[PDB]
């Protein structure tokens, strides 16, 4: 995943 | 080495709380976001949400808002999600994952079963399943290990404290009449070391604080 | 959010050949970038879900060659040129593009075999049991294949109904086989009303039912 904080 | 440890299997009664905890080791806490996932035969794998250990910002799927908050402590390398006024539909089993940015899943945690339920604990009794001449065959003896009348579920089973692992059958849990679970784990071993060797099967049943050994003998 | 979602929701593949696992997305996956965080992931049952493919076609450190990534648009694809004994479980493709992230419903991969007849234990009530006032007797059905088999108790030769419980395991991840208990309870008053125990096994690779028995006090 790109992640949540990007 | 990684490791995400998850704390052990919960009983919770319905309109209660419970904090699940992933304590992370063998790498930098703050360096990954730790996502949750829960588990369930109905609805297979979901996304619940995800905090950054670094900033505390946290994100969520938005059935779980209100059911699911997301800590972490930087003091201990463990992040904690707590769910709050439980029904049935929150029983199921909660893994924790980490995530460096732009990355992926590669490290989950072992897993946490919640059984919500207003019904109290009960440890299980542990029966050996002696191997006879009626469990032989082809030079070879079945053994096993009766674990009967506990709730909730599970009950983790290893034998010879894991020193035991090939050749272990244990089985998915019946639910009896009475509401209490039953289970076998069984063990094939050669007949010439019967006299030799020893069986112990370690039962663990987390919600009730129960541990029995069993030793099995012909 | 992004609906992912997977076909077939089973998939019964015969060893050595070959299986594609379809997953779709309701929107485009595409981040920012031009690269699609698509990943896959499998699970066994009891254990925890393991990453296989990662953003569409890399595989993960230490997954084989065999196993393949693919897609275009809004259609991916997950392929397993020749299927193996251990790639059984439940397959999940996973969006991680757009919060929150979402999985697919899942595929169950099983695997096909020749058929293996049951190794059949009996195992008698253990005294310590006996002196809680119940009996219970154990038949075991050891690594068989197809799944469908049948167990029948019988005590004194009367055919036993509304007294047991069985359960399946899941199927074995090295022989592809299944294994099956079944426990039968009665009242230690009953148990000592009658002097021969017996679970009768059919199977497609048994030429005959077999008989597992024993005479209450040997």
């Amino acid at each position: 995943a790109v992640g949540i904080g990007a | 080495q990684v490791q995400l440890q998850q704390s052990g299997a919960e009983l919770v009664r319905p309109g209660a709380s419970v904090t699940l905890s992933c304590k992370a080791s063998g790498y930098t806490f703050t360096d990954y976001e730790m996502h949750w996932v829960k588990q369930t035969p109905v609805h297979g794998l979901e996304w619940i949400g995800a905090i950054v250990p670094e900033t505390g910002f946290t994100a969520y799927t938005q059935k779980f808002k209100g059911k699911a908050m997301l800590t972490a402590d930087k003091s201990s390398s463990t992040a904690y999600m707590e769910l709050r006024s439980l029904t049935s539909e929150d029983s199921a089993v909660y893994f924790c994952s980490r995530l460096r940015l732009y990355w992926y899943f590669d490290v989950w945690g072992t897993g946490t079963t919640v059984t919500v339920s207003s019904a109290s604990t009960k440890g299980p009794s542990v029966f050996p399943l002696a191997p006879s001449s009626k469990s032989t065959s082809g030079g070879t003896a079945a053994l096993g290990c009766l674990v009967k009348d506990y709730f909730p579920e599970p009950v983790t089973v290893s034998w010879n404290s894991g020193a035991l692992t090939s050749g272990v059958h244990t089985f998915p849990a019946v639910l009896q009449s009475s509401g209490l679970y039953s289970l076998s784990s069984v063990v094939t071993v050669p007949s010439s070391s019967l006299g030799t060797q020893t069986y112990i099967c370690n039962v663990n049943h987390k919600p009730s604080n129960t541990k029995v050994d069993k030793k099995v003998e012909p | 959010g992004v609906l992912m979602t997977q076909t077939p929701l089973s998939l019964p593949v015969r060893l050595g050949d070959q299986a594609s696992i379809s997953c779709r997305s309701s929107q485009s996956i595409v981040y920012s970038n031009g690269n699609t965080y698509l990943e896959w992931y499998l699970q066994r049952p009891g254990q925890s879900p393991k990453l296989l493919i990662y953003k569409v076609s890399n595989r993960f450190s230490g997954v084989p060659d065999r196993v393949s990534g693919s897609g275009s648009g809004t259609d991916f694809t997950l392929k397993i040129s020749r299927v193996e004994a251990e790639d059984l479980g439940v397959y999940y493709c996973f969006q991680g593009s757009h919060v929150p992230y979402t999985f697919g419903g899942g595929t169950k991969l099983e695997i096909k075999r020749t058929v293996a007849a049951p190794s059949v234990f009996i195992f008698p009530p253990s005294d310590e049991q006996l002196k809680s006032g119940t009996a219970s007797v154990v038949c075991l059905l050891n690594n068989f294949y197809p799944r469908e088999a049948k167990v029948q108790w019988k005590v004194d030769n009367a055919l036993q109904s509304g007294n047991s419980q069985e359960s399946v395991t899941e199927q074995d991840s090295k022989d592809s086989t299944y294994s099956l208990s079944s426990t039968l309870t009665l009242s230690k008053a009953d148990y000592e009303k009658h002097k021969v125990y017996a679970c009768e096994v059919t199977h497609q690779g048994l030429s005959s039912p077999v008989t597992k028995s024993f005479n209450r006090g040997e």
